[PDB]
Order: C-alpha cells, then structure tokens, then sequence
C-alpha cells in the first residue's frame, strides 16, 4: 500500500546496499551518485587534472534497477549560491556534471536541497539542465517544514533562540520553495520532498504546504518515539500529518541511523505500514472519485 | 545525434546488443593488422590503434580480441567526448584493460595526440551514413593518422528509394507542434521501422565519403540528382534512406534491404517526407535532388522533387532541421 | 603483513605518535568500492608502500578524519555516521575494532580527543556535536547548536571541558561544558579549520573557505593573511617552544607560517588536495603531508 | 550583431556620422603613441597598429591622423571579416592609403598575423558594452598583441537601471510573432530611444571586461546581483542598459545618462523587459540578477527579479535570444 524509500549518504558497495535495503522492505534507495566527500576541481591545475574514474560504473546495476530503484542525491559540497566566486563556479560545473550523470543513468528522480533563502543560482543551473535534452526525470527539492536555524537547541549563551511568535517568520521555508519554483517557472518536473522534524510547527506553517506538489515526505529516525515494548512509534500530531500525506499518495523516505538499536531497522517501515492499514476507510465519494483527483474535465 | 548530445547508458546498451557488428569490426582490424605487420616483425612492431568515439568500450574489446587472434602487438587509445561514458571506460581501464589502453576524455577534433596512429577505428554512422557527422569528426582527427595509416571504416555510401505510404504521410502530419512552423515536421528526417509502405524504385546511391580524405579542404557539402524509374501507378510520400560501409576490403556492413548485413537489427531506415503527396503514373520517372549543406556550426540536408512535378525545396538553410557540430 | 593488499588512493590523515611511528587514514572516494583503511608505519619513509607497513586494516566505510587515543588507540570519523575506536594489539601487528557506534545521522566529518584522553568530541553533516565517553563506549551529551554542517571540532590542549567548533552556518563556537548554555559565539567567509595555540591557553587560529588564516584571542582586531587561493583544509602547530604553523589547502599547497603569520616555507609537491600534516616528534624540523594524489611527502622546514 | 551578421553600407554610414567618437579614438591613439615612443626614437621606432574590425576605414584614418599629430611612425593592418566592407577598404587602400595600410579580410580570431602588434584598436561595443561579443573577439586576437602591448579600448563596463513604462511594456507585448513561444518578446533585449518612462533608481555597474585579459582561460561568463533603492510607489517593467569605456587612460566614451559623452548620438539605451509587471512600494528595494552565459556557439543573457517579488528566470539557455559567435 505505502511506497517507501531509504535515504543513505554512505554506500560502500552499491549491489550489497541495494539488496539489504530491498530485504528491509523498501521500494527504492536515495543515494549519492558521486562520493559525497569527493570534491572536484574544474578550473585550477593541478587538481583539475585528477585521473581515474570520477565515480562508480553504470554497469554495477541493470538499466531497470537504475530506472526504478535509485533516486540520485546532489553532493553536499555543491554550493551554487556561495559568496566565494571560485566555489560558485566549481559548484555550477559539478551540479551540471551530477545532473547529467543522473540523466545518463535514467534515474526516475534526483534530490536537491533548499537549505537557505537564496537559491537563485541553483535555480538557474537547474533551469538550464531542464532545457537540455531528455525531459522525463523529476527533481525533488528537499525542504524542511522548520529551518535548522529555527529548531537549534537554546545552548548558545550570547545568541538566545527567539521565544517571540513570528507568524510569517515561521513560514520562511515555504518562501524558499515558492521563490525557487517561481524562478524555474513552475516546471512540472520540480516537486517537494518535505522534511519532517522532531517537533511540528503551528498548523498555519503545515497548511502553508496545501496545494503544493509534494511527491515525498522525509522522516528522520530521530523524530520517532519509543513505546513500552521498545519499538519506534510517532506522536499523535505526527500521525495526523502522516494521514494527510497518505491522501496525497506521497512516497515516504526514512533517513538517519537506527536509533532503536535493540529493535532492528525495518521496524520504522513496519510502523508506517501499520498507520497506512489503520486509517479511515474511503467513503462512497472517495471510492467513486478514485482516479479523478485534480483531473480537469470540460463541463457537460 | 551522438555529437551534439550525450547518449544515455541504455542507448549504448542497445548498440552493444549487436554481436555481428563488432565481430565484423574485429575481422576488419584482424585483417588490417596482418597486412601491416609481417610475421617476422610480430614481437618488435607495436601498432598504434585509436578508437575514435569509444562509447562504453566495445570497439576497444574488439581491437584487443583482433590483436590476440592476429598474434600482433597493439597500443590502444580510447577517445570519447561523452564524460558519462568516460566513467564506464575508466572503470573498465582500471579493473580490466590496464596500461595497454589509454582513455582520452576529449573531442577527437580538439585532441592533441601524443603519438600518430597506424589505425583509427570508429562507429560514427547514422541510418543515412553521414547523418551523425562521421565525415566532419574523422576530418578533424585525420592529422594524427600516420601518412600510410588506415581508417576503419574506409568508406560509406548512403542510398535513397522513393516510397508510397499514406499511413506514414498521416503519421508525419500529426507531428505538428505549437510554437514552430506548422509544416516543419515535413522538413526533417525520421528513423522509422518502415512497415506499411511500397518501395517505388530500387535504392540508388546518394552520398559517398572516404577516409582518410586526400582532396585538400575536403568539402563535405554535396549535391546529388537521382532519377527513379516507376513501373506502377502510385502516390509519392517520401524517400527511404539506408547505407553501406566498407570497414576494410571485403568486410562490410549494410542496412540496404538487398545487401542487408546478417543479424544487424538495432538499425532502422531513415525517412525523408515531402509536404505534398505526388501522383506518379506508370512509366514516369521520379527525379529527386538532395543537398548536404553546412556552416561552421551545423550540417543539414535539403531536398526537392523535380519530376514528374516540382515540390518546394524542403528544409532550406536548415530552418526545420539541423545536425549540430 | 596480514593487512589489505592495496591502500585506497585518497590519503585523508597522517599523525605521528610519541615514538615517531606514522598512522595513515585513507578512503576510496571513487571506483566500485567506497571504503577506507588504517595503517601504521614504524618506518614513515616507506609510506604509503603496503608491503612495508607494520599494521593495516580495512574499515567498512571511508575515513573522513582520525586521531590517536594515547599510544595504541585510534579514533575514526566514518562516512557511515559511526565513530569508531580501533586498538593496536600488544604485538602492534594488528589493528582490532574496539567499538563502532552509529550515533550520527550523516557523515562524521571531524573528531578530537579531549585533554583527559578518556573523552572525545565528534562533529557531523547531521549538524550535531557529540561528547563521548571512550571507556563506556557511549555518548555523554548531544548538542544541536549549529544550523548547518559541522566543519571542524578541536579540543582544548589543557582544559578537558573546552573545545572549539565551526560550521557552514558561519559560526565559530567556544564550548565550556561546565556552563548551563555551553556554547558561546566568537566574533565574513565560512570558517573551515581550527587550531588551538599550544602555549597560549586562550589563543587559536582559524582558516576560511577563501584561503585566509586568522589569529584570534578569546578576550578580544584579529591578525590575518591571505595564505591560500582556496579553502584552508588544516592548521597544525609545530612541537617547538616557539611553534611554526603549517597550513594546507584545496589549492594543493602547504605553507609554513610564523607568529606574525608571515610565510617561511611553501611546497607545491602535491598534485591534488593536501589533507593532513604532522610534525615529527623525533626531528622537529620535519613535517609530513598526505594528499589525494597518494603522496606521503616528508618536508625539511627551515628553522 | 556585427559578428553573426554583415552590416549594410548605410549602417556603417550612420556609425561614421559621429565626429566626436573618432576624435576621442584619435586622442587615445595619439597619447598611447607618445607614451610608447620617446622623442629620441621618433624616426627609428615604427609602431605596429592593428585596427580589429575596420568596417569602412574610420579608425584606420583616425590612426593615421593620430600618428601625424604625434609625429610618430606607424605600420597599420586593417582587419575586417565583412567582405562587403573589405571592398570599401581595398578601394581606399589602392586610391589613398597605400603600402602603409595592409587590409586583411579575416575573422580576427582566425588570422595568422605575420607580426605582433604594439597597439590593437577596436570599436566592437554594443549599447550594453559586451553584447556585440567584443570580449570573445579580442580574446581570440590577444595572442598577436606584444607582451607590453596596449588594447584600445582598455576596459568597458555595462550599467543597469530599473524603469517604469506601461507604454514600453505594451510595445514589447505587441511583438508576439507566429511560430515561436508566445512570450519570447519579453525574453530579449531591444535597442530603444527610451522616452515615455521613469528611471526608478540610479544606474549601477553590471559587467566589466579588461583587455588584454591576463586571468588564464579568461571566463567571460558572469553573474551579478544588483540592489536598487526605490523612493517612489511605482510599477517595474524592465531594466535600461547603458555602458562606459576607457579608450586610454582618461579618454573615455559613455552613454550612461549622468556621464554621457558629448555629441555621441547614434547610441541608444538597451531595454531588458520582464514578462510580468512588478508593483514596487516607496522604500522597497528592487533586487535583479543578471547572468552572461555561453557555449562554443552562442552567448546570451539571463535575468531575474528576486525582490520585492520573484520573477521567472528570463531567457533560460538562450531559448528566446542568443548572440552568435
Ligand atoms: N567529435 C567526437 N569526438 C569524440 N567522441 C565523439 C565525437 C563524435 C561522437 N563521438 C562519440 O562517438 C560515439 C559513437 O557515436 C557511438 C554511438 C553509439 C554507440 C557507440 C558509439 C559516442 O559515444 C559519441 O559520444
Ligand atoms: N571576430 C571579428 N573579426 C573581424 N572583424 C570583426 C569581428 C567581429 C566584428 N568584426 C567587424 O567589426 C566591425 C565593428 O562591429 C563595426 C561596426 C559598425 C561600424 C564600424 C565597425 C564590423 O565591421 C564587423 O564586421
């Protein structure tokens, strides 16, 4: 019933990792296409002339597996909106390189972060790749409900967290998404991979995402509570958000390490399945309208 | 268009599924190596082989198999401009090939070769032979081939045949897209597995290219007039395009129906449509004119029917279709 | 030597211990397998030749950083999100895993052993900083003070509750775990490397993403020099009573600076990114660098 | 686009009707000749001057007048790629100039110069400075300028200013043509004598180029962020573009309104429109982003407004507008 994927930033052996992930019950794997730490130079010698393969071979998986089981991830060092001109230029060339390799592989989707206010150059480079060749692939913008700066622990003595309500301020990540997609001119290939935190924001922040193209919901293992038996569960408020996302038929993505160490890993996924099974059955209207959701027709 | 565009992993995978094509290339390299190195020079003479447009490595493997069966020594360079395929090549080079193969991530027209080649091996052919711009690519690579050097392929020829198909005419007609000339779909070729059609006259040769090119300043532009005898009453809707290539001597590849290479199936004919269907009576001749044109940026074809009636010149100045350089 | 047949191309770390033996950390950042390895060379001039090591071991994932834990322990920051502790056998012929605790939710980028040698600090791309108890193999405290990736964590030389951290959120934080709010923000271009002054208790240096090296005193203005054309990867003080400062960069160079940050030595021996530098405890004018070009270079520094 | 297109006789005639522009070039050459040749070397030192993009000969005449008033010896080359203008130049060379001028019918980027130059003189500037591709042209010509050589112009800078004009917005709107994107007219600059409009903030510098270029591999691609303070309630419809150039030292040319060169009238501002008008309140800041992009075939601009609201990125990948190389 529920389509779920595993998010990893460490894949030592692609065949072994995929197998372990599929055994756990996941339907796909979000993974780096180039080593996440392998920073590359395109302009200055001697590093621009680095030999050897720039990444692992496409021959490691079948075309069907690349097409259906792998979601690409942009390298974390790629910063197209850096204040440093050199980083900006190397990042543009690296972003185009990684996107072009994903298109080479025929990946169904590719993850890009929205983790700051200004993503103008990231949008420019993405728009340019979209208007270059094969137009099938989806771009999932990884954007959090709550920005990391607004959920940091209040542990900096000379920099306290703001305890005042900032109505529009708490909706800042929606503006990050809005500006990005406005810049890319509402491309149908650009969707949201909404990242959920340990504590949910106010309802107005959550409702801000209504009508948005959400294709995936990212659930870090760290947001899961523990029940009397020691198994991962979610708060009532989190469950309420999962149910809303299930109606949008989003793909769920499990990120982070096993925090329920003495309770196995597929337990997180088993809980999502439990929530999916234990939902209100669709009414006469919902069962009837299945297939027509947001399908435009001419009035008779 | 493997020059202007970087082919996808699965595209290279479909090319590689042809066992006959590469066993033909291997036979051509094998014969060439024997003709260039006498038995007595077997252990001293190292032939410099360059695979120009190496893709994911099948011609590199074909060259190595050829050198083993010829019992000759080879030094290989695998030149590829697609950096994605270069990843496959560099992983093959580390894991299997070793020092015998030098992978070059470059356009063959820009590469400053460190040595001259004895043999240049390439597979830059389209369904209409020169439509992937093999002449331009090998012309720019020519300067690093030795004075007595061999190019595999040595030659290729395109062929045209008039066809009738109201089914395909309608198929082209339905390719009208927004924001472009409403008749652009008729001024461009299509790769198509022609099925419901009538070939109206025997295929005739259109354009020929030879490598290495020893006619200073080359001039890859061409103008050809073809006269097709038609023995039936019919309606002309376009021209089917095919090709033949001489890899080395008697070793050839062909998609021309009458001389089609055994089991070479990934290769479909090309179709040049005409905007307006032309009535042809039994005993009349179809006269077609084809031009191969270019500038420093693009290459294109222009075509016109001049008998039994004139058509407009199709694709003037590459307005609807161009092949990027 | 009962070790892996080949070490990975990308040399990430190099550290001399008291006797002058050299510990190397490496990862394969390309090709089929993305793992790592740990090596000990009692003869550092033979490095990186595998057949001439004293000990070598394969790690499951890449080595982003490492550090000695006394004379026989090795603490590793892994790609897996785990902080690992390895230990040299009594014969020093094998490197055995003591603990592999997966506590971070992304790559562990930086690791640093605190004054006591009983605790350590780890920084990650998961934005958290963790304080570890090395004997009980547990995280004592987990801090989410930063708002982006933790670039570098550096333990105070002599105060067991004090450490520095820096991040892509443009913050340099001075920590003192004896405080209710343990972090304090120290007052352009992103900070990328940190090094405490080995003699001056409240003094440290920091490198940034634009090639600048800066001298800072906890009290207060800062002394700085544009040393590199690219990111400052590492900063290592020499063992001398009046220390020299080695700086290394993605610009593939090594610079050796004085007290006023003026250049005294420059090396362009590396053909790829310079990743670590370690000063010999035996001969104080010898500085060893490792890079992604798979070179272990032994520099003679003019003193 | 004098690079991609051959200008017409009357276009060159309009350029030549500017007496101030060429008296500025003459003053720049005159000062440069004096700074390069001391009085004592007057009769022995022959300076090699190359007019790069000579048109119908005004800079050739300006160079000769400059050498006479400086009382210095010059050896001139007049390089021109337009063969039609080359006819005017060769008729001038036979009838008047003589051996002192060598007319070269070539693209400056391909010319194999027989000697290196002391001074390269060019007038390859558009209304937005680099929009006629002066950087690319002079970059390719750079290798034949001596190590201590001077380029006139030495530098140029483009300027942008936000404008309000519902009149011009409607004018751009009416440029919708058949067979192209219905909104392409908003994704391209126009040379226009701006009249019924409101400049909303002071012009700010956008892109700068320096010749000769001593930053290996050059990289003429650019990305600029501009923040314009607006003190009025208004509606943003586009950006006016202007430029300034340093011919030599203090000798300059400018179309920036505040520093406009005396009597230089053939030069109108450029206008970058935006697809959707943007409401701006007093005290708000207009933030615009401009990119100079290229490939080996074309150069183009892309632009976006990010404050007070975002616009779409205009002209992505040069889909509506490109400048041919
Ligand atoms: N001027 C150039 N310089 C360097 N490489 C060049 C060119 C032009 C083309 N190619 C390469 O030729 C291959 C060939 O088309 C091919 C296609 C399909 C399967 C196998 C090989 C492609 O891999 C293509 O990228
Ligand atoms: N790469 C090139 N090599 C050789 N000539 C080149 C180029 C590029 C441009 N030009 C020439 O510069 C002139 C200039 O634009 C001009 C315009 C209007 C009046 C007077 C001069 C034009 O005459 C144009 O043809």
């Amino acid at each position: 019933r529920v389509s779920s994927g595993r998010d990893l930033n460490c894949v030592p052996e692609i065949a072994d990792t995929l197998g372990a992930v599929a055994k756990q019950g996941f339907d796909f794997l979000c993974m780096p296409v180039f080593h996440p730490r392998f920073k590359r130079e395109f302009i200055q010698e001697p590093a621009k002339n680095r030999p050897g393969p720039q990444t692992r071979s496409d021959l490691l998986l079948s075309g069907r597996d690349w097409n259906t089981l792998i979601v690409g991830k942009l390298s974390p060092w790629i910063r197209p909106d850096s204040k440093v001109e050199k980083i900006r230029r190397n990042s543009e060339a690296a972003m185009l390189q990684e996107l072009n390799f994903g298109a080479y592989l025929g990946l169904p989707a590719f993850l890009l972060p929205l983790n700051q206010e200004d993503n103008t150059n990231l949008a420019r480079v993405l728009t340019n790749h979209i208007h270059t060749g094969h137009h099938s692939s989806m771009f999932w913008m990884r954007v959090p409900l709550v920005a990391p700066e607004d959920l940091r622990d209040d542990i900096i003595e000379n920099a306290p967290t703001t305890h005042t309500e900032e109505y529009s301020g708490e909706e800042k990540t929606w503006m990050w998404w809005h500006n990005f997609r406005t810049l890319c001119d509402y491309s149908k290939r650009i969707a949201v991979a909404l990242e959920i935190g340990a504590d949910l924001p106010s309802n107005h922040v959550i409702d801000r995402w209504l009508g948005e193209p959400i294709k995936a919901a990212i659930l870090p293992t760290s947001i899961f509570l523990t029940n009397k038996k020691g198994f991962p569960v979610l708060s009532k408020m989190h469950q309420r958000l999962i149910f809303r996302l299930l109606k949008l038929e989003v793909q769920f993505i499990i990120t982070g390490t096993n925090h329920h160490s003495e309770k196995e890993f597929c337990s997180y996924l088993q809980y999502l399945e439990y929530l999916s099974q234990n939902r209100p059955p669709p009414n006469a209207y919902e069962l009837f309208a299945k297939g027509y959701e947001d399908y435009l027709q001419s009035p008779l | 268009q493997p020059l202007m565009d970087n082919l996808e992993s699965q595209t290279y995978e479909v090319f590689e599924k042809d066992p006959i094509k590469y066993s033909q290339y291997q036979q051509a390299i094998y014969k060439c190596l024997l003709d260039r190195v006498p038995e007595e020079e077997k252990d001293t003479n190292v032939q410099v082989l360059m695979v120009l447009g190496a893709g994911r490595g099948p011609l590199v493997n074909a060259s190595l198999r050829a050198a083993k069966q010829a019992d000759r020594r080879i030094k290989l360079y695998a030149v590829e401009k697609n950096p994605n395929a270069v990843v496959t090549l560099e992983n093959w080079q580390f894991e299997e090939w070793g020092s015998q193969v030098t992978v070059v991530s470059s356009d063959m027209r820009e590469w400053v070769a460190p040595e001259k080649a004895d043999i240049i091996v390439s597979e830059l052919l389209g369904s209409f032979a020169d439509n992937e711009l093999s002449p331009e690519c090998l012309d720019g690579a020519q300067h690093f081939l030795k004075d007595d050097g061999v190019s595999i392929p040595g030659e290729y020829t395109s062929f045209l045949a008039p066809i009738s198909s109201s089914k395909l005419y309608n198929e082209v007609r339905a390719c009208r897209e927004k924001d472009r000339d409403p008749e652009a779909q008729f001024e461009m070729p299509y790769v198509v597995r022609l099925h419901n059609f009538h070939q109206l006259s025997a295929p005739q040769p259109c354009f020929t290219f030879s490598h290495p090119n020893r006619d200073p300043m080359i001039d890859n532009n061409r103008y050809c007039t073809l006269e097709f005898p038609v023995e039936v009453n019919t309606v002309l809707h376009g021209f089917a395009g095919y090709f033949e290539t001489v890899l080395y001597q008697d070793i050839t590849l062909s998609i021309r129906p009458e001389t089609h290479s055994p089991g070479m199936f990934s290769w479909f004919p090309i179709l040049f449509p005409i905007k307006q269907p032309i009535t042809v009576r039994e005993g009349q001749t179809i006269c077609v004119r084809f031009w191969r044109c270019s500038n420093s940026k693009k290459v294109w074809y222009e075509w016109a029917v001049t008998a039994p009636v004139c058509s407009a010149i199709h694709n003037p100045t590459g307005r609807s279709y161009t092949i990027g350089l | 030597p009962n070790a892996p047949a080949c070490m990975e191309r990308q040399l990430e770390a190099a550290r001399y211990r008291s006797d002058g033996a050299l510990l190397l950390g490496a990862s394969s950042l390309s090709g089929r397998c993305w793992a790592g390895s740990l090596w000990l060379f009692k003869d550092p001039c033979a490095a990186p030749n595998e057949g001439f090591c004293s000990a070598g071991v394969q790690t499951e994932a890449g080595v982003a950083d490492l550090t000695w834990v006394g004379e026989r322990g090795i603490l590793v920051a892994s790609d897996s999100g785990a902080v690992e502790l390895w230990e040299l056998d009594e014969n020093e012929t094998l490197i055995v895993s003591k603990f592999c605790k997966y506590e971070h939710d992304d790559i562990v980028s930086t690791v640093s052993v605190l004054s006591s040698g009983t605790q350590a600090v780890s920084g990650s791309k998961d934005i958290c900083i963790k304080v570890w108890d090395l004997a009980q193999q547990v995280v004592l405290s987990s801090y989410r003070a930063h708002a982006a990736q933790v670039t570098c964590v550096a333990a105070s030389p002599h105060k067991d509750s004090v450490f520095l951290s820096c991040s892509e959120d443009n913050r340099i934080l001075l920590w003192d775990t004896r405080c209710p709010k343990p972090a304090s923000q120290i007052g352009g271009y992103l900070p990328t490397s940190l090094a405490w002054h080995p003699q001056q208790s409240e003094v440290f240096v920091f490198g940034d993403e634009n090639g600048t090296v800066s001298l800072v005193d906890t009290k207060s203005c800062v002394l700085s020099s544009a040393v590199h054309s690219q990111c400052v990867t590492g900063l290592v003080f020499s063992p001398h009573s009046v220390p020299f400062l080695a700086s290394l960069s993605e610009d593939c160079s090594l610079a050796v600076l004085d007290s006023s940050l003026s250049e005294l030595f420059r090396s362009q021996a590396h053909r790829d990114f310079v990743r670590d530098a370690t000063w010999s405890p035996l001969n104080h004018s010898l500085l060893t660098t490792v890079g992604w070009d798979h070179q272990v270079v032994h520099h003679v520094v003019p003193t």
